[PDB]
RNA sequence: AUCGAGAGGA
């Protein structure tokens, strides 16, 4: 995360050939989408990363107090100052060819956070394992081999599919499934399989 | 195989609809009165200015794919500067006895409008424009 | 409910996603240590035999293996310990528990799954990492993103029951959707933003790229088409290329705004066979529209024909978008030295306009609308003077907003944002409410207490003159809160009672079929309909057509 | 940097959560629901502090 | 009995999605475990393939029975259902 | 309001017209007033509709008032599932509600009614009175194990 | 000579400025990428620890000792191990490094690089020596000890690169810039008023000539000549860099040709 | 947690600087800006590794075991 | 044979109005043996388009009709600027419908 | 650890929306979303 | 020495609130455009001061950089994130055996801050890194 | 822990041998080489080269996922010219180029002082 | 192992 809500994780990592390059040499630790900005209305965050890259040239300590006398304008100003084009975009180059990208790229530092979630406690596949005692059914959660829910919520995208022999094998060969013998008169499992 | 049009256009009007590269131009011919032309160019490689008179025509030739030119020792109809390659899609009539056509080159369009361009253009896949100085 | 109804479940695997541009539609990355636990029980054919024995001797632990080898006898033998592993003679008519491998049909689901296509059949491809890989195309049947959205999959154990799933439920023959006769898939994001970055009449390229895009369809059939341009400097179309991920004999047509067969905006749509003639192509064309290329194209060619045509016009796109670039600044939502004038004095008049209006009330000169209350009419009044100040304000700065606005191209792309957006960021925040009321007296007569009381102006109950990009005051910073609760509430309570009314609406249909006379009835055999949806013809084979006879003088339709 | 606040309870350290209630001796009038028959309600909840 | 002579029956001639899908899956089954194959199997080795090749060439030994709302039922062989779909 | 209609020509032309809107229902009092087109009169509440023009105008309005939530939001959803679904409401003769009260109390099998709502009291009732379960609702058949008459296992196959 | 063309500007222990015309875009590029990537160094890859009463976490040093730069001068004449017929490791593919350090003062007390010993055979020849460019002779803080603490290890450094691990790159930061005044067209200058006034124009503006208004687009012209600089971290020398660079790239070429003659 | 060796986005060493860094803000007084101009760090990654750093070694070293 | 007829009604409509002789003929130029094609694909792709004897249209047609509902937003509305326009739209609108709500919020005459 | 010490619960007419009197007393971002939103409060 | 007051919403009821000392009152006597839009002094009759309008904010919602740049569901958000962010949660750590402990290598105090952070032991003690970040559509990915 | 390991993207698995050269089946006289454990490094300074060969047709390389090392080099050339060698005067121009690169360097660098 | 409770993810 960033600290304005940009949740989301990693697709791929490239090393820092692969990576787009400015032109004194300078690589991103990190590339987020231009598309997840103008729907969520997130300016603190292009704010944040413009007024960062100040600091970090001036060696000044970012000010981002919420009801202060700070503008995009003050920093654009500032940013100049050091050389660098006042709103925060940047000559790249793809780190493929070598060729100039046509687009210039907003890039700058911006804090960012490693939150708890990571895949490799969460990947979880079972193939049979442990059965509750009482309902003969796999057992629950990850942390002790168990299955997934088949909800009812999801049987009826089956039935809609119409997929039955699929829906009835979930049912009976993963999961559940167990013969008993029936009274041909009273119906009931009564009948005592004396079987063998 | 050959040509299949001709005229010397004098260019009314350069217009850079909300583009860069590119120009709808708009001439008539100086030696035919009936007829106008609207057109596509890219102002990059060709530039041209209001009242430039440009000879204009198309042909069907100089299909497998296409080969860079390694023209070492070739020859293309073109004794030409600016020359594109492109579709018909609309033979359109503005009725008693006037013709329009409209071609593509793959998006840069074209719009000729007279009416000895009869026995001609047909509704072939080919057509290449060429303009000259 | 909870242990028939649906149950957990055996051969079932879940994991965060990840998308992938170079993945099929109709493809599932599915990390290898789960393709390592879930198996297949699979019969012992003279067919299967030498991928079969091989397969056995990989055993459990490399990937293209097996655990578990079932005889006849019904005994089992565990490939990880006994001592016959690498021996182990297979018999015709015994079954190996294989690993999960490339191409096998597996059920692939995103919950809450309220939906027919959070239900879809995936081809399997076996990968390095722990995350499931997806298509972006397959992202909305599935409504998930990449944020950390977890997804499950099913195994399929029999014959039948993977014929079923690769015959019915597979992504491909799930791209059109009865839900509205229309596809549910189409090209997003990047994609749908370099597509129309691609497509400007501006945008040519040149041969050694041109060679790449081609040899990057993997339907290509090895000839270069010939340049648009050969005058000084053979040079491509995007328009060309694009076209060589369209298939032949496809045709498309539509005319949007000022469109007029010489498109003087370059927008409009006309596709004759395989190749674009003219416009833009953007979200109408190539989205998930009614007349789409997709639609189209899904229709007449068929689904697995279709199903290509999006890893193609991605295979492209995304190609060329990589070497084009793209990004966005906030130097994109600065409007205009000039603008910014212009939408103060903008807001200001709709100030006075507030002003006098409320003066008019103060004095009893205000006249009460037909039906409703005195004080209602001001306030009416006053909220309306206020949101067009905002929407004007907003049109003010769009207008001022460049082609080259990163912003105002996805907008235009369809790719993500709306005026609201561009107007929120830059112009104007605008009119904040709760309970569809500007701001409440919560202290008695005032809103906040740094207010006085009885005060009726824009300001104190809850405008926001201000724009993201200017930051909001205190006062606003409080109000805009209050208002965003508001949408975070029922937000939590619109998913609770959509929940209940999907629950509810499934259970008192769940067993109205179509019958094999065409009459539509339930478990009790009751007709509901005499011929289903009433003229029997199925949703997703079905498209708007327009009426001929109907419109049109009398004169025009005897001429 | 620990700034306490929390218990100790069989090593494992609790954190006691405030508790929202209504105020006790305020008295309150309260204008009733159209489909009954009393009007308005005044109302003190009256405890010992 | 009950039954319905190959005569005067009123369902559609064609197959559906779900009565192929189960032909398919059902033959597939057999193919699957080494029960004998009715076409020449141009190097194909997938069982379901082989029973979507001998189901082209309408060489699978199957008879749907379709039932009726009422009770009564439809026999119809997978030869003589036209497969366009 | 716009109003398109033909013109004497053929084509249809906007031509508007005044009309009423009105906050309360008294529809078999208003209609029967000199001065009004009792003709295409409409009220929201479908359960007046019912009432006073009958079954069928009912299915009508509940169609064109469901249909109204989806619509004006911006969504659109093919007319044959709402048709469906205000046909289910509508053929027990009067409207039944989606609801423990609506379609639940119908005479379909035990087993699929309890799976719904007040699972175990409609399954005294129904060892009080007997009933005898059908065993063609699709959630009996996924209560017991066997395969739906469900699309796939909607028939039979045979040698 | 008959070639590329290569001209310095500046010169360091630690960085190269030059400019390099007559050359392909794609070579100047695929250059940087191995000059990055690909030139083989010596690092520490092995870490065994006997103590550590340390602050840190065991692996948590390890790694700060990845990352420490050690002499790859003589680098090409010691072996992978992977090829090397040894079991495990010898004197002639890898080098053995000691630490020991134990809390002596009151004061704390500062675990340097300078502090690693070589104990492998060097067998004469320029390898694994704690670069340090410090001024004060104790190059990279490793940890640090309070009064009682002790840390003793043993590590192993052996020949690899960066596509390995980033440990393995005699890097640093390569610049590189063709085309200054943008006569090709290459980008597309984003702006609120006016480009040249917007964007910064960079140095090497002064050595190319002025793009002039009243010239149409030149269109045949093509991305040749680049200005670069290259970085040295300090485990090869900088002119080495760009030298193994071009070798490095020059023989993986050949490693082709060779492989058509093979099949 | 130590200064970091080498610059996360680049790979220049940094962890020998940290020292010098301290001395040029106490002993001469300096400000970060030109302090970090002065240890060669110009690329402003490489300044934000040395700028943003925080040294809670020093208190880890407190604990008395 | 009588439900048959009207089944097909609508599309005969449009069948004509499209392969009527003045069009066949001065629109869309046919040639005898194009038009055989045309009237055999229009009635392949007919038969092609009639729904499945088997589809379990309950189902599909619930889910077709709360998956949007999940995606509607302001169960007040943008009608709000308008202190009286305030008529119960979205979920809560739903909620009342398929409730047979005897009770609604916003009851309504519109007068002709 | 700091936001869970001065936390706020508030058990069972509109108790969940920031109502005017919180300015000042109760972080106005700060809550649950969902389930429990604006129930739960922070200092 | 009664320079500063206890105050709960029942007596908030009776007073008039300044928002600042200065820009809400320094009397009447040019405008930079780049600047929020002000409300008024329009009531001149105070009885406090806000002692600064950002201790609104709670804890979470303190670690925000402009805040007021947002659209405020988001800030909402990131209040829920901040609370599971790696970090270093406490310095004697290394000293306490309870289950799950996540610690940052190289946790770094922030470029920008908030001067609420300056009581909150943040750039003592904090979670997050300055990632060199760059806003692009690549590969795609 | 699903992750590959990282020499896989230089060091040849058993049995994967460097190049694969496969016979097109589009066009006549081209050809398709897979290059295993190389990239953008080699496959985009090969395809450059090999267009400044007037005798080749067409020439583009790519690498299909970013997981893998592998790329794809498609080569078509005139009826008379074999592919291979159109390759192979590819490479021994670039060689040529970069030991006259190197020698130009080391002059150079030489002549400087500091 | 189960019953409850609490925290949190989409
Ligand atoms: O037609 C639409 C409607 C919304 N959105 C995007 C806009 C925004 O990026 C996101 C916001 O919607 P919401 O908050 O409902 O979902 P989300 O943002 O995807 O969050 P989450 O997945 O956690 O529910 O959905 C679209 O892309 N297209
Ligand atoms: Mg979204
Ligand atoms: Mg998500
Ligand atoms: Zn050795
Ligand atoms: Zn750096």
């Amino acid at each position: 995360a960033s600290r304005h809500g940009q949740k989301g994780t990693i697709g791929i990592t490239y090393r820092r050939e692969d990576m787009p390059f400015t032109a004194e040499g300078i690589v991103p630790d990190l590339i987020i989408n231009p598309h997840a900005i103008p729907s969520r209305m997130t300016v603190a965050h292009l704010i944040e990363c413009l007024l960062s890259k100040v600091a970090a040239l001036s060696g000044n300590e970012g000010d981002a107090s919420p009801f202060t006398d700070i503008t995009v304008e003050g920093i654009s100003k500032l940013l100049r100052e050091h050389g660098y084009q006042s709103r925060g975009f940047e000559v790249m180059y793809n780190g493929h060819t070598g060729k100039k990208l046509m687009a210039q790229i907003f890039f700058g530092p911006t804090y960012y956070q490693r939150l708890r979630h990571m895949v490799d406690d969460k990947i979880h596949a079972r193939a049979r394992g442990p059965m509750q005692v009482l309902t003969r059914q796999p057992v629950e959660g990850r942390s002790r081999d168990g299955g997934l829910r088949f909800g009812e919520m999801e049987r009826d995208c089956m039935i809609a599919h119409g997929a039955a022999s699929f829906l009835k094998e979930r049912l009976m060969e993963a999961s559940d499934a167990f013969r008993v013998h029936i009274c041909g008169i009273c119906g009931l499992m009564t009948v005592i399989a004396k079987l063998n | 195989s050959n040509t299949l049009f001709d005229d010397i256009f004098q260019v009314s009007e350069v217009d850079p609809g909300r583009y860069n590269k590119v120009c709808r131009i708009e001439a008539a011919s100086t030696t035919q009165d009936q007829c106008k032309l609207t057109l596509d160019i890219n102002v990059e490689l060709f530039p041209v200015a209001a009242q430039d008179s440009l000879t204009v025509t198309i042909a069907s030739s100089l299909t497998r794919s296409w080969r860079p030119p390694q023209a070492g020792d070739r020859s293309l109809a073109d004794d030409y500067d600016y020359v594109m390659y492109g579709t018909a899609y609309k033979f359109e009539e503005v009725s008693k006895d006037l013709i329009a056509v409209y071609y593509s080159f793959g998006g840069l369009l074209m719009r000729l409008e007279g009416n000895y361009r009869n026995l001609n253009n047909l509704k072939q896949e080919n057509a290449y424009l060429l303009i000259r100085r | 409910r909870g242990n028939l109804m649906g149950k957990r479940v055996d051969f079932s695997a879940r994991t965060v996603i990840s998308g992938d541009p170079n993945l099929e539609l109709d493809q599932v990355g599915v990390p290898k240590s789960i393709a390592k636990t879930l198996t297949y029980p699979e019969v012992v054919t003279p067919y299967n035999i030498d991928r079969l024995t091989q397969l056995v001797r990989n055993g459990p632990n490399e990937h293209p293996g097996a655990k578990y080898v079932i005889r006849d006898s019904g005994d089992r033998i565990d490939l990880r310990y006994s001592k016959r592993a690498g021996d182990i003679q297979l018999q015709y008519g015994w079954k190996v528990e294989r690993h999960i491998m490339d191409n096998d049909p597996v059920l692939f689901n995103r919950q809450p799954s309220l939906h027919k296509m959070s239900m879809m059949a995936h081809r399997v491809k076996v990968i390095p990492y722990s995350t499931f890989r997806l298509n972006l195309s397959v992202t909305s049947p599935y409504n998930a993103d990449f944020d950390g959205d977890e997804m499950n999959l099913h195994v399929p154990q029999s014959e039948e029951t993977r014929a079923e799933l690769s015959q019915l439920c597979a992504v491909p023959l799930q791209i059109v959707s009865p839900q509205s006769n229309k596809p549910c898939m189409g090209i997003v994001q990047d994609t749908l933003c370099g597509i129309r970055k691609l497509t400007l009449r501006d945008t040519f390229i040149e041969l050694d790229q041109v060679l790449n895009m081609l040899y990057w369809v993997p339907d290509w059939d090895g000839v270069i088409p010939t340049p648009a341009i050969i005058k000084p400097k053979p040079l491509w179309s995007g328009k060309q290329i694009l076209s060589v991920a369209i298939p032949n004999g496809i045709h498309l047509q539509r005319f949007d705004e000022g469109t007029t067969l010489l498109s003087p905006k370059d927008n409009g749509m006309l596709i004759i066979d395989g190749q674009i003639i003219f416009g833009v192509v953007e979200k109408k064309t190539v989205g998930s529209s009614n007349g789409g290329l997709i639609h189209v194209v899904t229709r007449e060619k068929g689904p697995q024909v279709c199903a290509k045509l999006f890893g193609n016009i991605q295979k492209v796109v995304n190609f060329w978008l990589l070497h084009n670039g793209f990004s966005t600044g906030i130097g994109d939502t600065i409007a205009d030295g000039p603008t910014m004038r212009e939408i103060t004095e903008t807001i200001a008049e709709a100030k006075k306009k507030v002003l006098d209006v409320t003066k008019e009330a103060q004095a009893n000169l205000l006249t009460a609308k037909h039906g409703m209350t005195l004080r209602e009419s001001f306030e009416d009044n006053v909220v309306r003077f206020l949101n067009e100040a905002r929407d004007k304000a907003g049109r003010l700065a769009e207008v001022n907003l460049k082609d080259l606005n990163n912003v105002k191209q996805m907008v235009m792309a369809g790719s993500k944002g709306s005026f609201i957006n561009i107007a929120q960021m830059s112009a104007c925040v605008g009119q904040q409410s709760v309970e569809g009321k500007r701001i409440a007296f919560g202290f008695v007569d005032r809103t906040l207490p740094h207010f006085s009381k009885d005060d009726y102006s824009p300001e104190s109950k809850g405008f926001v003159e201000n724009s993201y990009l200017r930051g909001l005051t205190p006062q606003e910073f409080f109000f805009h809160a209050m208002g965003g609760r508001e949408g975070l509430i029922d937000t939590a309570v619109k998913t609770a009672e959509t929940g209940y009314i999907q629950r509810r609406l499934v259970k008192a249909l769940e067993d109205i079929m179509v019958h094999y006379d065409n009459t539509t009835r339930n478990s009790l055999g009751n007709v509901i309909q005499f011929i289903y949806g009433e003229d029997g013809m199925d949703a997703a084979h079905i498209e708007k057509q327009s009426l001929d006879t109907i419109g049109g003088s009398d004169a025009a339709f005897e001429k | 940097f620990d700034m306490g606040g929390y218990f100790i309870i069989n090593g494992s350290e609790k954190v006691l959560i405030a508790q929202e209630r209504s105020a006790g001796n305020i008295v309150q009038v309260f204008k009733k629901a159209a489909p009954s028959p009393i009007s308005h309600v005044a109302e003190i909840r009256s405890a010992l502090e | 009995e009950k039954a319905i002579p190959k005569d005067q029956r009123a369902t559609t001639p064609y197959m559906t999605k779900y009565e192929r899908a189960r032909i398919l899956g059902t033959r597939a089954l057999q193919i699957s475990m080494n029960a004998p194959v009715f076409v020449d199997l141009e190097g194909e080795t997938d069982p379901l393939r082989i029973a979507m090749k001998e189901l082209a060439e309408k060489k699978i030994p199957l008879v749907i029975r379709r039932y009726l709302p009422d009770g009564s039922f439809e026999d119809w062989s997978v030869e003589e259902l036209i497969v366009d779909l | 309001y716009d109003r398109k209609v033909p013109s004497p020509t053929g084509e249809y032309v906007k031509e508007p017209e005044w009309v009423l809107e009105t906050d309360g229902v008294n529809l078999s009092e208003v209609m029967t007033v000199p001065g009004i087109d009792p003709t295409r009169i409409y009220t929201n509440s479908f359960i007046d509709i019912m009432e006073v023009l009958g079954i069928e105008a009912g299915r009508a309005a509940l169609y064109k008032e469901v249909y109204n939530v989806i619509a004006s939001d911006g969504s659109y959803v093919n007319y044959r599932h709402m048709a469906l679904l205000v046909d289910v409401m509508t053929t027990q003769g009067g409207l039944t509600s989606v609801t423990r009260h609506g379609f639940n109390r119908s005479n379909t099998g035990a087993l699929m009614r309890c799976s719904f709502e007040e699972t175990v009291e409609i399954l005294f009732e129904a060892g009080a009175s007997a009933e005898l379960d059908d065993c063609r609702g699709v959630s009996e058949n996924v209560i017991l194990g066997q395969m739906a008459p469900i699309g796939t296992g909607a028939f039979d196959v045979m040698i | 000579e008959e070639g590329p063309q290569v001209k310095i500007r500046e010169a360091s222990k630690d960085n190269v400025d030059f400019i390099l015309s007559n050359v392909d875009l794609a070579m100047a590029n695929s250059l940087r990428r191995v000059m990055i990537a690909e030139i083989p160094t010596l690092a520490i890859d092995s870490v065994e620890v006997e103590t550590n009463t340390t602050v840190l976490a065991d692996e948590f040093i390890a790694h700060r000792l990845g990352l420490i730069p050690l002499q790859s001068m003589d680098i090409e004449q010691l072996e992978y191990s992977r090829d090397c017929f040894c079991e495990d490791h010898c004197d002639k593919c890898s080098v053995v490094l000691t630490l020991q350090a134990f809390g002596e003062s009151e004061s704390t007390t500062n675990v340097y690089s300078k502090d690693l010993v070589i104990v492998s055979n060097l067998m004469g020849r320029n390898i694994g020596h704690p670069i340090i460019q410090d001024k004060e002779g104790n190059g990279v803080l490793i940890c640090k000890l309070r009064k009682g603490q002790e840390l003793k290890l043993t590590c192993v450094a052996k020949k690899g690169i960066a596509k390995e691990h980033a440990k393995w790159g005699p890097a640093a930061a390569i610049e590189f810039e063709y085309d200054p005044w943008n006569k090709l067209k290459h980008t597309d200058y984003w702006y609120e008023q006016d480009s040249a006034k917007e964007w910064p124009q960079s140095k090497n503006c002064e050595y190319e000539d002025p793009p002039n208004e009243g010239d149409p687009f030149d269109y045949k012209a093509q991305a040749d000549t680049f200005y670069m600089n290259v970085e040295s971290v300090g485990s090869i020398p900088v002119d080495q860099v760009v030298v193994r660079g071009i070798d490095t790239l020059q023989k993986k070429v050949a490693s082709i040709l060779l492989a058509l003659t093979q099949m | 947690m130590i200064v970091p060796v080498r610059c996360f986005s680049c790979g220049k060493v940094v962890g020998d600087k940290w020292e010098s860094y301290l001395n040029l803000l106490q002993e001469d007084e300096l400000d970060e800006g030109t302090a970090l101009s002065r240890l060669g760090l110009k690329r402003y990654c490489c300044r934000r590794m040395i700028l943003t750093h925080v040294d809670l070694i020093e208190k880890f070293l407190r604990y008395n075991p | 044979q009588n439900a048959q007829r009207d089944a097909v009604t609508l599309f005969c409509c449009l069948l004509r109005s499209r392969l009527a002789t003045r069009r066949v003929l001065q629109e869309y130029r046919l040639t005898k043996q194009a038009f055989d094609w045309v009237l055999s694909n229009i009635e392949a792709q007919f038969l092609r388009s009639v729904v499945h004897p088997g589809e379990m249209v309950g189902v599909l047609a619930a889910q077709s009709i709360g998956e949007p509902a999940t995606q509607m937003t302001l169960n007040t509305f943008h009608f709000a600027g308008v202190a009286s326009k305030k008529v119960t739209s979205g979920v809560p609108r739903l909620k009342e419908i398929l409730n047979v709500a005897k009770n609604m919020k916003t009851p309504s005459l519109t007068v002709y | 650890t700091l936001s869970h010490l001065r936390r706020t619960n508030t058990p069972i007419a509109k108790p969940r929306q920031l109502h005017n009197t919180h300015w000042g007393l109760v972080c106005p971002a700060e809550t649950p979303e969902g389930q429990a939103c604006g129930l739960v409060k922070n200092l | 020495e009664g320079l500063v007051e206890y105050i709960d919403a029942e007596e908030e009821e009776s007073i008039l609130i300044a928002m600042q000392p200065e820009d809400l009152e320094p009397a009447e006597a040019d405008v930079d455009p780049a600047k929020r839009i002000r409300v008024s002094h329009h009531a001149t009759t105070f009885t406090h001061c806000e002692i600064h309008p950002s201790m609104i904010l709670g804890v979470a919602a303190s670690i925000i950089p402009f805040p007021d740049h947002n659209q405020s569901p988001r800030n909402t958000y990131q209040s829920a994130m901040g609370k599971q962010a790696m970090g270093v949660f406490l310095t004697n750590y290394n000293v306490r055996m309870d289950t799950m402990a996540n610690i940052l290598y190289y946790p770094q105090k922030p470029l920008g801050t908030t001067r609420a952070m300056e009581y909150l032991k943040f750039r003592e003690l904090p979670a997050g890194q300055n990632a060199i970040v760059a806003i692009a559509c690549y590969s795609g990915y | 822990m699903n992750a590959p390991d990282r020499f896989e993207l230089f060091l040849l698995g058993e049995g994967e041998s460097k190049l694969k050269i496969d016979p097109d089946t589009k066009a006549p006289n081209a050809v398709v080489i897979t290059f295993e454990k190389e990239d953008h490094t080699l496959g985009n300074l090969i395809r450059a080269e090999l267009l400044n060969d007037r005798k080749v047709l067409f020439a583009a390389y790519k690498v299909e996922h970013p997981f893998f090392a592998r790329f794809k080099l498609r080569i078509q050339t005139t009826e008379g010219y074999d592919p291979k060698d159109a390759l192979k005067n590819a490479c021994n121009s670039i060689i040529n180029k970069l030991g006259a690169l190197k020698t130009n360097f080391e002059t150079e660098w030489n002549l400087q002082t500091l």
